[PDB]
RNA sequence: GAGAUGGGCGAGCGCCGUUCCGAAGGGACGGGCGAUGGCCUCCGUUGCCCUCAGCCGAUCGAAAGGGAGUCGGGUUCAGAU
RNA sequence: UUUUCACUGACCCGGUGAGGCGGGGGGGCGAGCCGGGCUCUCGCUUCUGGCGCCAAGCGCCCGGCCGGCCGGGCGCGACCCG
């Protein structure tokens, strides 16, 4: 047969992301002495919308504590932050919306966005529009804390990693239905070439393991095992269960 | 000495200057683009005659490696005249024509008479 | 004093005023060769060095080393210009004894040791393959000749007129130096030759880092308290 | 001669002394690059018996080959 | 004018005679002056109150 | 978007890679030191020391993108900002 | 021989212009104990869309001209060992 499109996606010839008009990578502040021990404050200057990402971004200006300069950083904007606000980053910054401080100091039940998965990583978790994470419990020994991720999984992280306080701005974006293929086209044009999805059953057998036949039917179980070679691993990938959910 | 920056840069060392124990080449090459070899012959067409009579210019055909400064100096050397400005173009044949206008107190008719074109 | 003159103190609190240019030599990103030549020493501290190599760390003390060098200064091999002068002098005398001298070189020293013609042996401690001389102390002990470890193959090679020498040996000395040599030999034999059992069974290395030992100390102190 | 002693040392690669030496040297050469010039042969006896001499015009290059 | 035309122009035509002249509007200039003065005054107040509390304790 | 050096891989021609495992700056406000020319005045060309100093990575990539500055009249057989 | 627990030094991951890491001293705040000592804590920035670098000051040396005038160096400020 022939190489299927899901298998062609790996080389990234025409499937690479469109990143010319993006405004930068949204990252937390780097770890240093000032925020490790005390705190520093930065001014919020602009709140920008970058292409391809639902959540807006904030441009925060800090001053270098080691030389005469001003360091500009791009954050994930939390709800309620306004331009000209003061945001404080550090170990002993008070707990209120906007500020970033380690999860080991906030009381349990705190709502957290742009969580940092490992110390120093500068923010990896709960950074999509309207998402957040919640501190569950602390372990004073071994320096670990338990958090609940937006997918519902509970994960244990080191308490020495920073995290923004609040919930990511731009919630409820999925509420509005795309009414037309035009809106869908404009949505995915700013992300990558993946939108007009063509069904496998509509294809030819040389092109897909489902294509062919005088009737449009899959012809074989849709659940494929996890250890199937690329070019065969299509359908429902190693499904524990299938069908309509009934209950939890 | 104490360090104030957390980076290490390569220290600047003494770079001694070339002194060759023998010249690479035996003798300096001869300038093959001199005044005689830079100008080939003057055009003697009706357009050239009209130009020399009207615009007080002299029309020459030079080689492709000559620039306006060299052309001006070569004309000054060969014909003992002053040059105002030079226009140049490369003909479709491959030769590079030159339009040489003279200072207002020289006469292009007299220069053409002495050079030998008329 | 002018009342205008007045101190303007600088407050280097967190996030208040720009930090001064203090010493940063402990946090510099050193080049790869420096990093390698320091981490090699760190690993030499870390790993359990076998006694065959650890024996070179226990070295002669400074006063005895100075006496050994000042005694050996009387027997440095002659220079090339001195040999040229001797050649001219001998030609002049012919047309008109071999004094004792240090024997340098690992092969010369080892053959003298196994033939029993060396009254003591001096060994360097930092030969960059240690295996050039790692066998030597056992050989010298078995043959009976005294041997010592001297800090610095460079200073050892200063005695000869060469950049570096691994080992040198005294084959014979003079009447005015017999007593000094004998005293030095007996001191060296007491320190090195007679201690060879615990030298041979003395393992090295196996020491942790300062932060590691500090936290272990904190843990054990807490345990001893409760 | 010390060369024979060095020969039997390098024949007894399995002892603890040589295990320490090979461990340390392998770590160091691994930190170094894959093609560099050694100022001196690491095994003078072996290089000499292979044909090396301490003259001018002889050089030693220590290089690394990916295994398998 | 275009950015490379400003080479030809003179400083008087390029700026205005004031602090931050030709770089910041007069409204924000005066707001900045007032902000600076008031922040310094409240810093003095906070310092004196803190020192008085420390002396009392 | 293409593409060297470092690095890695490769039997090999070579390939990956574009800041990633590099000691990646040959510059300068200024001071001193030593030599030189110009009425050695004062300055300039200077070699060294003292001091100051980040580049997002060499380089290529648009005759429709960015990019200071020419217009009027006349003139040929065929050229005109 | 194996199971678990523990360590770090090979090996791996992340951040930085590799900028304050681990100990000890020093200082403040209480608490408990008789001006003294022990355990514990902290060390300077949270009303405001402002500014912040290229050391003030102190102590000790030396240079030049005539105690007066001009111009340099070192340490503290910015604790010590790893
Ligand atoms: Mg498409
Ligand atoms: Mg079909
Ligand atoms: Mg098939
Ligand atoms: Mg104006
Ligand atoms: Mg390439
Ligand atoms: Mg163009
Ligand atoms: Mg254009």
């Amino acid at each position: 047969g022939r190489v299927i499109r899901g298998q062609r996606k790996g080389a990234g010839s025409v499937f690479r992301a469109h990143v010319k008009h993006r405004k930068g990578a949204a990252r937390l502040r780097a770890v240093d002495f000032a925020e490790r021990h005390g705190y520093i404050k930065g001014i919020v200057k602009d709140i920008i919308h970058d292409p391809g990402r639902g959540a807006p971004l904030a441009k925060v200006v800090f001053r270098d504590p080691y030389r005469f300069k001003k360091r500009t950083e791009l954050f994930i904007a939390a709800e309620g932050i306004h331009t000209g606000q003061f945001v404080y980053c550090g170990k002993k910054a008070q707990l209120n919306i906007g500020n970033v401080l380690p999860v080991g100091t906030m009381p349990e039940g705190t709502i957290v966005c742009c969580l940092e998965e490992k110390p120093g990583d500068r923010g990896k978790l709960a950074r999509a529009s309207g998402n957040y994470a919640t501190v569950i419990s602390h372990n004073p020994e071994t320096k670990k804390t338990r958090v609940k991720l937006p997918s519902g999984s509970k994960k244990v992280i080191s308490s020495a990693n920073r995290a923004v306080v609040g919930v990511v701005a731009g919630g409820g974006r999925i509420d509005k239905p795309i009414l037309k293929a035009g809106r869908a086209y404009h949505k995915y044009k700013a992300k990558r070439n993946c939108w007009p999805r063509v069904r496998g059953v509509a294809m030819n057998p040389v092109e897909h393991p489902f294509g062919g036949g005088n009737h449009q039917h899959i012809g074989k179980p849709s659940t494929i095992r996890r250890d199937a070679p690329a070019g065969r691993k299509v359908g429902l990938i190693a499904a524990r269960r299938t069908g309509r959910l009934r209950g939890t | 000495k104490i360090r104030t920056s957390p980076t290490f840069r390569r220290p600047k060392t003494l770079r001694l200057r070339r002194q060759p124990k023998y010249p690479r080449k035996s003798a300096p090459r001869r300038n093959k683009l001199d005044h005689y070899a830079i100008i080939k012959f003057p055009l003697t067409t009706e357009s050239a005659m009209k130009k020399i009579e009207d615009n007080n210019t002299l029309v020459f055909i030079v080689d492709v490696k000559a620039n306006k400064h060299q052309i001006k100096q070569a004309v000054k050397k060969l014909y003992d005249i002053d040059v105002a400005k030079v226009n140049t173009l490369i003909r479709p044949d491959g030769e590079k024509k030159a339009y040489v206008r003279l200072a207002p107190d020289y006469d292009a008719l007299d220069v053409a008479n002495k050079i030998g074109i008329i | 004093v002018n009342p205008l003159f007045e101190k303007r103190p600088k407050n280097f609190g967190i996030g208040q005023d720009i930090q001064p240019k203090r010493d940063l030599t402990r946090f510099v990103k050193w080049p790869r060769y420096i990093r390698l030549q320091r981490q090699r020493a760190i690993l030499y501290k870390r790993l359990k060095v076998p006694p065959a190599i650890n024996q070179f760390t226990q070295v002669l003390d400074r006063q005895t080393a100075t006496q050994l060098l000042k005694l050996a200064h009387k027997y440095r091999p002659e220079t090339k210009q001195e040999k040229k002068q001797r050649l001219l002098a001998r030609a002049e005398k012919k047309a008109a004894k071999r004094p004792p001298v240090l024997r340098a070189g690992v092969n010369t020293v080892t053959t003298l040791v196994e033939n029993k013609k060396a009254q003591l042996v001096v060994i360097a401690h930092d030969v960059d393959p240690i295996e050039l001389v790692v066998f030597l102390p056992a050989l010298c002990r078995k043959m009976g000749v005294p041997y010592c470890i001297l800090k610095g193959k460079a200073r050892l090679g200063r005695l000869v007129h060469r950049k570096t020498c691994t080992t040198v040996a005294f084959t014979q000395v003079n009447s005015e130096d017999k007593g000094a040599l004998a005293k030095l030999v007996e001191a060296i034999r007491t320190n090195y030759n007679d201690r060879y059992d615990e030298i041979r069974r003395h393992w090295g290395g196996n020491v942790l880092g300062p932060k590691s030992v500090a936290r272990i100390a904190k843990l054990e102190k807490a345990k001893a308290k409760e | 001669g010390a060369y024979k002693y060095i020969q039997e040392l390098w024949r007894k690669k399995q002892s603890d002394v040589m295990r320490f030496l090979l461990r340390v040297r392998c770590w160091q050469y691994r930190q170094l690059s894959a093609l560099h010039r050694a100022p001196r042969p690491t095994r003078p006896d072996k290089a000499r018996r292979l044909g090396y001499k301490a003259k001018q015009g002889y050089v030693i290059y220590r290089i690394r080959v990916r295994r398998g | 004018v275009r950015p490379k035309v400003l080479m030809r122009l003179s400083k008087t035509k390029k700026h205005v005679s004031r602090a931050y002249g030709g770089s910041m509007c007069a409204k924000c200039v005066r707001d900045r002056i007032k902000r600076a003065f008031l922040i310094e005054e409240q810093k003095i107040v906070v310092k004196v109150l803190k020192a008085q509390a420390q002396s009392q304790k």
